[PDB]
This record gives structure tokens, C-alpha cells and sequence, in this order.
């Protein structure tokens, strides 16, 4: 019901959404494989299946400064998206610096690291 | 705002979804000559009977258990619970029947709007920024490991240890005797339970540490008593903790938490088993020792296939682990629906939550 959710894997290719203050934020096509170092994303790759079906890799991004708000929710919308998608998606922790060979192959220019981002969603105690 | 409560054996940890921390830690405590709760229970405790209501992290005295909430609710956050929606947690293969109990009393006695019940371990996973992985939770009670796949635990393979922080209190008290001291009495135990969590630390190597103990003076640390007395701890602030390891030392013919988290693993799907290797969760008051980390890493290491990449994730703030989860998890976006209504349990009643809280 998420209106995301809706749009999650649909057809074959690639979908990024930032962690943005509790929320799930998709980032503009445009701005595709450029990381903010301070931020966490979900990234979910849908490929055709010979046998009509589509195949689900959800990835969760996780940048060297980004708050533990952000890490955390990534993680949690990793696990509903999955839920959503019937259970069928493979999920995958990315962190910064140790990211996998499937994932890096995603950006045909190469992913590249920027420093910042939007502020955590916590309220400090 | 939704609210997040975290009831433990030993400490409630109480607050607001949203926040960075719990705005109220206190006793899991209900003292009775007509009520009342935590510190101020303990204080007036020569005039009254105290109970624990949740014992082992389980829910055993319901009535104690109401005024616990109450507390909570009116003396520490200061809300009318009418109002928020309330994210409780709850033990590793906690009963059907408290489950459903929980339920019915947050929406007939609090009148809640809505409710949730989430597991503590797999909040703590969460806390870590992780869908995958062991937790090993070590509060006041009860000890837990918990394997957990793609966000969701495997109960077949959970594994409970009645070793804790209270019993690792007891035990310093009585090896301080043993050492020349006396701390026996109650005022006695919350002293002993401070040099514990001041003091105390993990052995890398037990037997080698013993052997440094004997022979020098560098393993020592003074501590002041209240009455103004220092004495002086020596091998006792590691042989408190070692326990963990070696629950021998209390008379306990159980594994050590090292073999109960091997144990664990093995008996999950092959296929996954790196992954829980990988991601050794600690979470808990009683994980807090330093050095624990280093010391699960090398018992590990000696337990499984020599090329096997092990990492033990110890956050700092791993006391609140659980609650932080909770805080998490109610302030997604996508969480708004997931959360059981006054109408959804007026129309199908207690056992909803079997349905809507796995
Ligand atoms: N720095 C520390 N070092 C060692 N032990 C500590 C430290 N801080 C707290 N503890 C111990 O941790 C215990 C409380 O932790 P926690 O709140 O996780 O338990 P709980 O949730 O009440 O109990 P359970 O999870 O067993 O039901 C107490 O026994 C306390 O003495
Ligand atoms: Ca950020
Ligand atoms: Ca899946
Ligand atoms: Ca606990």
C-alpha cells in the first residue's frame, strides 16, 4: 500500500530508493550509482525470467557515516519489499568499501562515493 | 507519537518511537505492604513483598505485570495511553496464551488505539542494520541464541540458557567473600553489582590470565565502598564473567555461550550457515564486558572449519539494542498498517495476534 511498494519490480531493470527520515525516497534516475557516503539505500534489481516470472535482488546499501536510523530501516524495508514480493527476492547487505561483484556490475560507469547526505530521522535524547 | 516499551527479567526500558534511547530505564519490580514500582519499591523495601513478574524474559504474574505498565505509562513517559499507539517486545518462543494475555490487556485494561508485539532479538538484528544473522542476548534472567534468516528467526533452532546477569552478581559476591570480604546481605548485592558492571572483564585467554593474577599485582583495580572503605578486586573481575563460558563455576552443567552459539548454527539449514558465522550479533546488558567480543571470536574460531569468515558485532550501545529496534521499526512509513487496531481486535479478538505479529 506503500505507494513504492506499488511500483516496486514491475518490469526488468533497476530501482534505488534513499533512507530519508523513516521513509523510503526514490532517487532520480539521473543520479543512478552516485553514493552518498552519509546514507543508506535499497536497491532492487529485476531480471526477466525465461519462464515469464521475474527474478528479485534486493540490496541494501550502507554508507561509512550514515545514522543508525538509517542502517536499521534499510535493513527493515529490505524485509517488507521482500514480503511484498511474495518472499522470492534474494537479499543482500552491501556496506561501503566491501560491496559485491554483482552489485558493482549494476553501474556500467562505475559507483561512485560522494560525502553527505540527509540528516538522521532520530530524535537525540 | 507511538510509544515502545522493552520489559526484560531484570530492567524496563521505556519511551518514545522516533527517539534515540529510552527516556525511562527502571527495576522490573511490584513491592506490596497499596503498590509500588522500581527504585522506589527497592528503597522501601524492609516494609513490603517484592515480586518479579517476568522471569527467564517470560510474563508470570499478570497483576504485578499491570501495574508494571501502569507505572510506566503515568509515572515515567507521563502519557494517557488512550492516545498512543504501543510497540511492546517480547522472549524467544514466548507462549501462545502471554501473547494473546499482552494483547487484551493493552486494548481492555490501557484502552491503546493499537498495538504490535515484536521479538527482541530480531529488533536488536535490526538495530545492527542487518536481515541476517546469530543473536546472542544476555540480559538480567535469561541467556538466548537466535538465528535469524532474511528478517525472521528460526525457533527450531533457538537455544535458551538460564545463566544471566543476576546469577554473575551472586557469583562475584560470594568469590569476594571467598577472597576476604564479605558482601552478602541485599544493600550488599547492588554494591557488588556495580563493581560488576565497573570492573569485570573477559579473559582472552583464562588460564594464561590466571597465571598473571597469581604472579603480579597488575591485574588489580581499587574500588571505593559507600562507607568510604576501598578494598582491592583482583582475578574475580575476570573469573566473574568467565561463567559465561564456563558455567561450571556456578555449579551448571550446561554448555558455554561460545558451544550454545555453535550449537545453534549447526542446526540450521547448510546453506545459511556462513551467513550466521558472518554476523554474530551480541545484545544485552550482560554482553557489556570488555573483551567479550574479541574472546566469542577466538572460541568460535576454534569451533568451526579453520577457513571460515567470522565477525562478532558488538555495538556500544548494545544495552538498548532492543528498544533502538523498536524505536526503528514504528517510525517507518510503511509501518502504519502493520499495527493491530482496537476495531481489528474487537472484531476478531485476542488471537489476531498470532496473524499480524510473527
Ligand atoms: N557494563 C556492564 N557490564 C556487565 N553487566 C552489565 C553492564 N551493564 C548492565 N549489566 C547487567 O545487565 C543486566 C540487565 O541487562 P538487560 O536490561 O539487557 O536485561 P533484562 O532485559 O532486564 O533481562 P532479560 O533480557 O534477561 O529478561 C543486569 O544484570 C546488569 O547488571
Ligand atoms: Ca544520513
Ligand atoms: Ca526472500
Ligand atoms: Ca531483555
Amino acid at each position: 500500500e506503500h505507494p513504492e511498494f506499488l511500483k516496486a519490480g514491475k518490469e526488468p531493470g533497476l530501482q534505488i530508493w534513499r533512507v530519508e527520515k523513516f521513509d523510503l525516497v526514490p532517487v532520480p534516475t539521473n543520479l543512478y550509482g552516485d553514493f552518498f557516503t552519509g546514507d543508506a539505500y535499497v536497491i532492487l534489481k529485476t531480471v526477466q525470467l525465461r519462464n515469464g516470472n521475474l527474478q528479485y535482488d534486493l540490496h541494501y546499501w550502507l554508507g561509512n557515516e550514515c545514522s543508525q536510523d538509517e542502517s536499521g530501516a534499510a535493513a527493515i524495508f529490505t524485509v517488507q519489499l521482500d514480503d511484498y514480493l511474495n518472499g522470492r527476492a534474494v537479499q543482500h547487505r552491501e556496506v561501503q568499501g566491501f560491496e559485491s561483484a554483482t552489485f558493482l556490475g549494476y553501474f556500467k560507469s562505475g559507483l561512485k562515493y560522494k560525502k553527505g547526505g540527509v540528516a538522521s530521522g532520530f530524535k537525540h535524547v | 507519537t507511538a510509544l515502545v516499551c522493552d520489559n526484560g527479567s531484570g530492567l524496563v526500558k521505556a519511551g518514545f518511537a522516533g527517539d534515540d534511547a529510552p527516556r525511562a530505564v527502571f527495576p522490573s519490580i511490584v513491592g506490596r505492604p497499596d503498590s509500588y514500582v522500581g527504585d522506589e519499591a527497592q528503597s522501601k523495601r524492609g516494609i513490603l513483598t517484592l515480586k518479579y513478574p517476568i522471569e527467564h524474559g517470560i510474563i508470570t504474574n499478570w497483576d504485578d505485570m499491570e501495574k508494571i505498565w501502569h507505572h510506566t505509562f503515568y509515572n515515567e513517559l507521563r502519557v494517557a495511553p488512550e492516545e498512543h499507539p504501543t510497540l511492546l517486545t517480547e522472549a524467544p518462543l514466548n507462549p501462545k496464551a502471554n501473547r494473546e494475555k499482552m494483547t487484551q490487556i493493552m486494548f481492555e485494561t490501557f484502552n491503546v488505539p493499537a498495538m504490535y508485539v515484536a521479538i527482541q532479538a530480531v529488533l536488536s538484528l535490526y538495530a545492527s542494520g542487518r536481515t541476517t544473522g546469530i543473536v546472542l542476548d544476555s540480559g538480567d534472567g535469561v541467556t538466548h541464541n537466535v538465528p535469524i534468516y532474511e528478517g525472521y528467526a528460526l525457533p527450531h533452532a533457538i537455544m535458551r540458557l538460564d545463566l544471566a546477569g543476576r546469577d554473575l552478581t551472586d557469583y562475584l559476591m560470594k568469590i569476594l567473600t571467598e577472597r576476604g570480604y564479605s558482601f552478602v546481605t541485599t544493600a550488599e548485592r547492588e554494591i557488588v553489582r556495580d563493581i560488576k558492571e565497573k570492573l569485570c572483564y573477559v579473559a582472552l585467554d583464562f588460564e594464561n590470565e590466571m597465571a598473571t593474577a597469581a604472579s603480579s599485582s597488575s591485574l588489580e583495580k581499587s574500588y571505593e565502598l559507600p562507607d568510604g572503605q576501598v578494598i582491592t578486586i583482583g582475578n574475580e573481575r575476570f573469573r566473574c564473567p568467565e561463567t559465561l563460558f564456563q558455567p561450571s563455576f556456578i555449579g551448571m552443567e550446561s554448555a558455554g555461550i561460545h558451544e550454545t552459539t555453535y550449537n545453534s548454527i549447526m542446526k540450521c539449514d547448510i546453506d545459511i550457515r556462513k551467513d550466521l558465522y558472518a554476523n554474530n550479533v551480541m545484545s544485552g546488558g550482560t554482553t557489556m564486558y570488555p573483551g567479550i567480543a574479541d574472546r566469542m571470536q577466538k572460541e568460535i574460531t576454534a569451533l568451526a572449519p579453520s577457513t571460515m569468515k567470522i565477525k562478532i558485532i558488538a555495538p556500544p550501545e548494545r544495552k538498548y539494542s532492543v528498544w533502538i529496534g523498536g524505536s526503528i521499526l514504528a517510525s517507518l512509513s510503511t509501518f502504519q498498517q502493520m499495527w493491530i487496531t482496537k476495531q481489528e481486535y474487537d472484531e476478531a479478538g485476542p488471537s489476531i495476534v498470532h496473524r499480524k505479529c510473527f
